[PDB]
């Protein structure tokens, strides 16, 4: 049943850096110590992204509605497996076939179905003070699903679900794309020892799977979890966790491979003209001197048509 | 001594190529 | 001589977006014919 | 194809097909149907190729318009009901069902559309039921004049003529979806070999050359990588290499002396076809010596020749 | 496809004979081009080699009252040495002061 | 712009069977109406004879026609036909194509109804 | 024609693409020609 | 009324070398960079430079008399 968690503090959003994340192996090809300009959807560098807070302290719960226009870069910093999956689609109210990619205490759960995704989905753990133990006890995300087409599952597993204390230790980074009626998913898992930011350095988003769903996602929301030990919509704890948001765009990139089939560096022929020429010559280091990159053209305005002074009109009134 | 057909200026000018000679 | 340079595209495309999608279908000629000219443009300034 | 009921051109049902195989030649050599027109590929070739899936598409129209089922071909249906690209690939299958779908009165079942504000992009179905509007004043929804419901019913007759005889259509997509290959044709696997120049079809990719062991690594999804020019050099494990391509120069004293001759072979290791190797290749028909002369006939890399 | 084989195993001769009618057009007009840019250069070397052939016939093998031909300064001698794909000339000269 | 090509008019003995027709073509059905006819009288006005939902089996019929006449048409051929069976003599009047609109009940009124010129149909005896 | 914007504004892509596919096949030939007449005349001037 | 094509031209990138530093200047061939620190020349407009009235030998030649350096 749909309950509206509240006691949620309202606060404008935050913003932060894109220090060379949102890159990925576009294809399933391999290369060695070669440089290839693979024109495809990627992320623009040193651009802005969003922050959202899920902190104990407020309770400052972030699980809003958001768009899936042409690309996503979702981030997860955690200590206790806080971020558990996603709910995508266009309407979310069991009308249009929607998507979820879910990771519960036992199972990754993946269903392209007409769930009645309502205002305030969530998953809630239950923690036992008599015997120290956290347990899934709560799933109230959707209400109705009559007819749907595809789902998928893994072998079950066992998950921690326990809340740890300290600083953010795991950098998780995922991906979501919609194309060819498929749904192009890659990822990476890197560990960090930060406190409050997104780290720097490079990282190569290897692929995992491309879900063939042929649907028309337009917006979405995420799936972390909540803890409990107040009321149905007051009695709950968030847990230290935050994500970050990128949107992907078509940009002429160039990828530094290795003797390995791996990626270690990349550049953008469009970000900062310095780089623009860095492609014109096709390398990551340039030698002293001038180089000719592109062409300038203004683009016009106020298109017009101005025909003979009309000032002599077919005499219709005389008819 | 327009539709994609441009021209470049040289690294040396009449007054600069003239001085060489004077020199 | 006069250092001549030509934008390989505007000659072939005349400010369409379509054409550009096609001349890239013809290779990298928008790349060669430039170097083949610059190589003259700088050479001369050196010739001087 | 044996599916009893078929959806409608405005709801043209479609199906993915992977993890399977297709003795397609039957669909060609059944001949039971009218059209099996195949763009993109060669109908008589679909046994050796293969792909990762097939978007199986089925609809029904009058034979009158199966011609409308053609990429870049204009047709109201083809304009407002079902679109193909300018660069499609696949084969169109459509067949009469007058015998299976007709009934006295006009079978009012198979619904179809007439109007739209725009033409559909390829494979961009439209089920809409909103009232088509030709009048500047929106009816919001009283159908009638300058306010329109958009679809009409063929209503095929047990007697109706050919262009109005109902022909079922199925449309197949083989869009060279190359990354993995999962849906493939009928063929008998064969035993791998190395160190011998051999033609090959590894998962649909034709080439030739020698097959030596890879040393690099791939990832659990990677099927192959290409060195430059988009030239594959490994497949599923192996690295690839061509088999020797060399040049041929013939050497002589000049005819007026003889007819005996020398064989040059370029950049090659003549174990790999008396004998003599150089930095220029190998030579058949001459002798490496220890004397010292002036150069009359040059090969290269130090090796000249004469009588 | 910019590949041949993937066309030879995909289609039948006639259209494979209208497409290959194209992929030829490029694999030639890319070559007749190359040859030129690789012919022309083959001459610039010559007029850059012969000159380098004259020096080892004027400056190295002897003395030349010419200026800026056997280096800067009243020439006195010219000791040459090699290169991978060229020559080098070490000019000894006379610099007053 | 909505024309109703009529067919089958004329005199006929009382008690015969026939097929009159009403057709519209090149029109791109927008999208499907009911289609039928009325029957005016040299002295009396027109009568609600029947209806049939364009490109659809659903239909209407008048008490008189409902037993000895059937309205049948082909949108592929783009016409309709009220089988003039049993040709009651009372069927002595000009019969009029009637274009019912998007709704089938509305025809019951028939005011805005479109029409064909009217096939005079006297059922002689 | 020899004018692009028109050719697009008169047809649909398919031939509007081959029409343009020819126009190209001479321009690039037009350019490579000029070029090879601009290298040489830029080589000679060197010998000067 | 006279007709004319709104401005076009080419971009050149000025670099001493990533083996030295990152800074860069932009050249727009034969334009008045009103139509877009600043610097104007008979070669175009040079952006990202300092119009130094000194005199120095040439390292990176723009044109019309102006090289540029670090
Ligand atoms: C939270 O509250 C909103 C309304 O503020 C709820 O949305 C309502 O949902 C019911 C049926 O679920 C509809 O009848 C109402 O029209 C909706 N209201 C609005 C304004 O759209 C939402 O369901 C609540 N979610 C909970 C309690 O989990
Ligand atoms: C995670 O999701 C899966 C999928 O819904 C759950 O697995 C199912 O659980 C129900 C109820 O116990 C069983 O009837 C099904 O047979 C299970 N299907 C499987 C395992 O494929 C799983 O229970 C969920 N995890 C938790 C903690 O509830
Ligand atoms: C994907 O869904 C969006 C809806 O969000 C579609 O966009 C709508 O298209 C209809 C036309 O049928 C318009 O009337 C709406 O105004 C549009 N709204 C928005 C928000 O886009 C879009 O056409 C769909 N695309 C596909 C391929 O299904
Ligand atoms: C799609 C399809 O195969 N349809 C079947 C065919 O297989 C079969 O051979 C034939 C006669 O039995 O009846 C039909
Ligand atoms: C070098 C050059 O032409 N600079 C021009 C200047 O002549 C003109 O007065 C001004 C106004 O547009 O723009 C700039
Ligand atoms: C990104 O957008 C935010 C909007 O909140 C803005 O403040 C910021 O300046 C933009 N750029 C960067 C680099 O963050
Ligand atoms: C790949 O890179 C790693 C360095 O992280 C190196 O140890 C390894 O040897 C490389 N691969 C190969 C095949 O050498
Ligand atoms: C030719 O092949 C043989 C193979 O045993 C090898 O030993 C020899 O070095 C090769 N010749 C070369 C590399 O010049
Ligand atoms: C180029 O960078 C390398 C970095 O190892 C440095 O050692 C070298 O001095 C640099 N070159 C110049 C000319 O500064
Ligand atoms: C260069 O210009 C500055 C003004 O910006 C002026 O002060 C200086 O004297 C000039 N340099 C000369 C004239 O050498």
């Amino acid at each position: 049943q749909c309950v509206n968690l509240t006691t949620r503090t309202q606060l404008p959003p935050a913003y932060t850096n894109s220090f060379t994340r949102g890159v990925y192996y576009p294809d399933k090809v391999f290369r060695s110590s070669v440089l290839h300009s693979t024109q495809d959807l990627f992320l623009p560098f040193f651009s802005n992204v969003t922050w959202f807070h899920a902190i104990h302290v407020t309770k400052r719960f972030d699980n809003p509605v958001l768009p899936f226009n042409d690309g996503v870069y979702f981030a997860s910093t955690e200590k206790s497996n806080i971020i558990r999956g996603w709910i995508f689609g266009t309407t979310l109210d069991s009308k249009t076939q929607s998507l979820l990619i879910v990771n519960n205490a036992t199972n990754v759960v993946i269903k392209v179905c007409e769930f009645q995704f309502c205002n305030d989905p969530f998953l809630g753990v239950y923690y036992h003070k008599n015997n120290k133990s956290w347990m899934e006890s709560e799933f109230r995300v959707y209400s109705s699903a009559n007819n749907c087409t595809f789902e998928y599952v893994s072998q079950p597993f066992l998950m921690d679900l326990e809340g740890k204390q300290g600083n953010f230790k795991n950098l998780r980074e995922f991906v979501f794309k919609n194309i060819d009626g498929y749904f192009k998913i890659y990822s990476k898992h890197t560990p960090i020892n930060l406190v409050r930011d997104l780290p720097q350095g490079f990282s190569a988003l290897e692929p995992l799977v491309d879900l063939p769903i042929g649907i028309n996602i337009t917006r979405f929301q995420t799936l972390l979890a909540l803890h409990r030990s107040g009321d149905s919509s007051s009695g709950w704890t968030a847990g230290a966790a935050a994500y970050y948001v990128g949107y992907l765009q078509p940009r002429t990139f160039l990828l530094k491979y290795n003797e390995n089939g791996t990626i270690t560096d990349a550049v953008d022929c469009a970000l900062d003209p310095l780089s623009e020429t860095k492609c014109t010559l096709k390398s990551f280091t340039v030698e002293k001197g001038i180089y000719q990159t592109s062409n300038f053209r203004v683009q016009p305005t106020e298109s017009i048509v101005r025909f003979p002074n009309i000032t002599n009109l077919c005499p219709f009134g005389e008819v | 001594l327009f539709n994609g057909l441009t021209v470049l200026p040289p690294l040396l000018t009449d007054e600069m190529i003239a001085q060489y000679t004077s020199a | 001589m006069t250092k001549t340079s030509v934008d390989c595209t505007m000659y072939i495309c005349g400010d369409s977006t379509e054409c550009s999608n096609l001349l890239l279908q013809y290779g990298s000629f928008c790349t060669q014919l430039n170097r083949a000219l610059t190589g003259i443009a700088v050479e001369q300034d050196k010739n001087t | 194809f044996n599916a009893t009921r078929f959806a409608s051109v405005y709801a043209w049902n479609r199906k993915r097909i992977s993890n399977c195989v297709a003795d397609y030649s039957v669909l060609y050599n059944s001949a039971s149907f009218s059209t099996f027109k195949c763009y993109g590929v060669s109908p008589t070739k679909l046994n050796d190729l293969c792909f990762t899936n097939v978007y199986a598409d089925s609809f029904v129209i009058r034979g009158d318009e199966v011609r409308q089922i053609a990429p870049g071909q204009t047709g109201k249906i083809a304009d407002y009901n079902y679109k193909l690209p300018d660069d499609f690939t696949g084969c169109v299958i459509a067949w009469n069902s007058n015998n299976l779908d007709s009934k006295v009165g006009g079978n009012y079942n198979y619904l179809y559309r007439l109007f739209r504000k725009s033409n559909l992009k390829p494979f961009e179905r439209d089920i809409s039921t909103e009232i088509y509007q030709a009048g500047s004043t929106p009816c919001n929804g009283v159908e009638g004049f300058n306010c329109y419901f958009p679809l009409q019913s063929y209503g095929f007759q047990p007697t109706n003529g050919v262009g109005y005889q109902p022909y079922r259509v199925v449309v197949l997509s083989f869009e060279l979806l190359h990354a993995p290959a999962t849906v493939c044709g009928p063929k008998k696997s064969t035993n791998l070999v190395k160190n011998k120049c051999v033609n090959f079809n590894f998962n649909g990719l034709t080439g030739t050359g020698v097959l030596t062991e890879s040393n690099k690594k791939f990832l659990p999804f990677q099927q192959f990588g290409r060195d430059i020019a988009d030239t594959t050099d490994a497949v599923r494990i192996l690295d690839i290499t061509p088999c020797s391509f060399g040049g041929v120069s013939v050497i002589t004293p000049g005819t007026n002396t003889s007819n005996q001759v020398a064989v040059l072979y370029q950049d090659v290791n003549c174990t790999e076809v008396n004998v003599f190797q150089t930095r220029a290749g190998c030579l058949i028909g001459a002798e490496h010596v220890n004397n010292s002369y002036e150069c009359d006939i040059p090969i290269g890399a130090g090796i000249c020749a004469s009588y | 496809s910019s590949v041949l084989n993937d066309i030879l195993s995909r289609l039948d001769p006639p259209e494979a004979e209208v497409q290959i009618d194209r992929l030829i057009t490029g694999r030639l007009q890319s070559l007749q081009t190359y040859v030129t840019q690789q012919l022309i250069r083959a001459a610039e070397i010559r007029a850059s080699a012969n000159l380098a052939a004259t020096k080892m016939s004027e400056c190295v093998l002897g003395q030349s009252k010419r200026v800026d031909f056997c280096g800067k300064g009243y020439h006195l001698m010219s000791f040459p040495q090699s290169a991978p794909h060229g020559v080098v000339f070490l000019h000894v000269t006379y610099v007053p002061a | 712009q909505v024309q109703l090509v009529e067919s089958g008019g004329g005199s006929v003995q009382a008690g015969g069977s026939l097929k009159l027709s009403c057709a519209a073509s090149g029109y791109a059905s927008w999208a499907r109406k009911c289609i039928g006819w009325f029957r005016q009288a040299p002295g009396q006005e027109r009568e609600g004879v029947a209806a049939i939902f364009d490109f659809d089996g659903s239909t209407y019929y008048s008490d008189s026609v409902k037993g000895r006449f059937t309205i049948s048409g082909d949108n592929a051929k783009n016409t309709v036909s009220l089988q003039m069976n049993s040709l009651l003599p009372k069927d002595t009047a000009v019969y009029y194509c009637t274009v019912a609109f998007g709704t089938c009940d509305n025809w019951y009124r028939g005011r805005g109804d479109y029409w064909g010129q009217g096939t005079q149909v006297t059922v002689s005896s």
